[PDB]
């Protein structure tokens, strides 16, 4: 059992066990959800208080990586953070070497290399967050997540972290060809306050944001006066 | 300088814009290129206006005495000679390009350019100075033989116009003179007349889109025009 010390190395039945621990990071953090409409994205996450004490706006979970796509975070936070300065230095390039808003396909695809690099050199380790991607450039509105593994896929709803097994069964009843931005404002916050669990984790607040044609296609948080 | 001469039947009209310059600063902004030599023959000024009005000055004064001596007028070619051989012998201590164009009831209407260097050709029409240059394929596409003095003196201004208009050494007035068996008539129209320009030419009315506002899509629409 000398396998599962450096991610550089297959185990013998062809698995990277360093990467699968490191879902494990993702996999009992806290729960986000998320939703692909027909005007724009929504995400919506759960912060876990550590502290009565907390200014509003601490430990956000949700960044904006250029005018038109933002990332939730979900797993450690700092690592999530690394995540976000590469995912901004890559929407600024593309504006600045192409002159385009960076497609949401492409951000994706960027972010996934990005977290794949840290799975196969024995000096580093993989990532300990999943990165969800919600954008609306010049390709529509796009959701989608990319893992510390590095692969990325594409979603019309999706919900990560420890409540993630029953936020799936709700997302399943959605309908995703007619759902528009404000209703899925109401039916995530929804999910997320029925998944929560009150033994152990006392203090919450939700977090949640959007790129639509109402904002404008800026991605940006939701008015804090819909909830 | 946007110069030019052009024939017609019976007679030329000679065209100037009216302004001199430094280079960047406009000195003045009305001068006057076309210059007399005799009652019928005038010449346009182009390069250093030192030089060009010393010579058109001592052309005159010796046209005026062989008018005295052989007590006729005086033909277009004999004033376009002497013109030449001044420019010719001087070439290396001037900048000056000419045209001398006149009436004279022997030959009628003619015109000569007279270069740098001291050359004299015999033409039909003679463009000069540095607005010359975007004049050739205005003439070669829109001049034709045959004009009227109405239609040439027309032409004329509006070849001046399309020259000055881009031509950061040229500006101001536009001054005609048409020279024929009968009296000299001489023109100027200010510039808030001129036939052309760009200022008021509708393909240049709408402004480049060079300043998009930060958008979310690759869409170019129109210039940003109040902060956001």
């Amino acid at each position: 059992t000398e396998h599962d010390q450096s991610t550089d190395i297959f185990s013998a039945d062809g698995r990277v066990f360093q990467v699968e621990y490191a879902c494990k990071a993702v996999d009992n953090g806290s729960t986000a959800v998320a939703a692909c409409c027909t005007d724009g994205v929504v995400v919506a996450v759960e912060k876990i208080l550590t502290s009565r004490m907390l200014e509003e706006g601490s430990n956000d979970r949700i960044h904006a990586v250029d005018r038109q796509a933002g990332v939730c975070i979900c797993g450690m936070l700092p690592d999530g953070r690394a995540v976000v300065s590469r995912a901004r230095a890559e929407a600024e390039n593309s504006r600045d070497v192409f002159a385009t808003p960076i497609p949401g396909s492409v951000l994706a695809s960027r972010i996934g290399e990005f977290m794949h690099v840290y799975t196969t050199h024995y000096a580093y380790r993989p990532f300990g967050c999943s990165v969800i991607i919600a954008s609306y450039a010049d390709d529509g509105p796009q959701l989608f997540v990319s893992d510390p593994s590095g692969t990325v896929a594409g979603y019309y709803g999706i919900a990560l972290g420890k409540g993630k097994t029953v936020a799936k069964t709700e997302l399943e009843k959605l309908n995703f060809k007619s759902i528009t931005c404000d209703e899925a404002v109401v039916k995530l916050t929804k999910i997320l306050h029925d998944v929560h669990d009150k033994s152990k984790d006392k203090l919450y607040e939700l977090e949640v944001a959007w790129v639509c044609n109402k904002s404008n296609c800026v991605f940006q948080h939701v008015p804090n006066d819909m909830i | 300088t946007t110069i030019m001469a052009v024939a017609f039947k019976g007679g030329v009209v000679l065209a100037a814009d009216s302004r001199t310059s430094t280079g960047t600063y406009v000195v003045n902004r009305a001068s006057n290129k076309l210059t007399k030599l005799a009652e019928k023959i005038y010449c346009c000024r182009s390069g250093s206006a030192a030089d060009t009005q010393a010579l058109a000055e001592q052309t005159a004064n010796y046209l005026e005495s062989y008018e005295i001596d052989t007590s006729k007028p005086v033909n277009v070619t004999t004033a376009a000679n002497i013109f030449k051989k001044l420019c010719y012998m001087n070439k290396w201590n001037i900048s000056a390009g000419i045209i001398v164009a006149g009436y004279d009831p022997l030959n009628g209407g003619s015109v000569y350019s007279i270069p740098s260097g001291g050359s004299c050709v015999k033409l039909d029409y003679a463009l000069g100075g540095s607005g010359s240059i975007f004049l050739y394929s205005f003439f070669d596409a829109n001049y034709k033989t045959g004009m009227s003095k109405e239609e040439c003196v027309c032409f004329c201004q509006r070849a001046v116009a399309h020259a000055y208009s881009r031509d950061g050494s040229s500006g101001g007035l536009i001054r005609t003179i048409a020279l024929h068996q009968g009296e000299p008539e001489d023109m100027t129209i200010p510039w808030t007349k001129t036939p052309y320009c760009m200022e008021k030419d509708p393909k240049y009315r709408d402004l480049a889109v060079q300043n998009p506002p930060f958008s979310s899509s690759a869409k170019i629409t129109v210039n940003q025009s109040r902060s956001e």
